């Protein structure tokens, strides 16, 4: 059952008391702990925020016996040689850019129900102008909501953004910052804004 | 996790864009 693995992040938890170990330490830390899904698989969870973890599948390839820790690892369909360069280049730019969604003045702290009554606040007082921020989804670990409102009177829209090591994914594309992210949310929106108001009777 | 179509003709307001 229990699985020996060499390195000082690694530790004998289940999913739970690795939450638990994560609750008193700092956004970014994390541990390495074995998969309930075999021995050719390991997880890291992270702290986002208070009471927010992510649980992390690595899968192990190229194994020198059952028990052994994979030569070759893959995180989210991408190949890395050991743990500590998956620290290095997976975790550590999560968590950096975690750290530049919520130092942004587009990010709103607080829960979904807080962030839903600041916007339609907000666009009260702003009643002509489109209006949009950014929180994090407690219940999905890792993602963001973006939420919007073209004026005071629209509806109020919640689109996702994922959270992943090389940027944040709206839709299909993956913007390698927040700005960039801002920017193609706009864009976007004009481009489905001008389909909407097109001719299809041409 | 999915995304709500912009569904209105309502004329978007939004922000200026950014440099980076």
């Amino acid at each position: 059952t229990h699985r020996v693995i060499n390195h000082p992040y690694y530790f004998p938890f289940n999913g739970r008391q690795a939450e638990d170990y994560l609750r008193s330490k700092e956004r970014g830390e994390f541990v390495i702990r074995q998969s309930s899904r075999g021995d050719d698989h390991l997880v890291i969870t992270w702290k986002l925020d208070k009471d927010l973890f992510q649980h992390i599948d690595i899968q192990e390839l190229e194994k020198e016996n059952p028990l052994a820790l994979g030569k070759v690892l893959i995180v989210d369909n991408q190949k890395y040689n050991d743990l500590d360069q998956i620290i290095v280049e997976y975790l550590q730019n999560k968590v950096r850019l975690l750290n530049e969604m919520t130092s942004s003045e587009k990010f709103k702290s607080g829960t979904k129900k807080d962030v839903v009554k600041f916007i339609e606040d907000y666009s009260r007082v702003n009643p002509n102008k489109s209006v949009y921020y950014f929180s994090l989804n407690h219940d999905n670990p890792g993602w963001f909501y973006l939420m919007f409102k073209i004026n005071a009177n629209s509806k109020l829209y919640t689109w996702n953004v994922k959270l992943t090591n090389t940027g944040y994914f709206l839709v299909n594309y993956n913007y390698p910052s927040v700005i960039q992210l801002c920017n193609g949310f706009k864009t976007l929106l004009k481009s489905n804004s001008s389909k909407n108001r097109m001719n299809n009777y041409r | 996790l999915v995304n709500a179509d912009l569904d209105v003709k309502d004329e978007l307001m939004f922000s200026p864009l950014v440099d980076s």
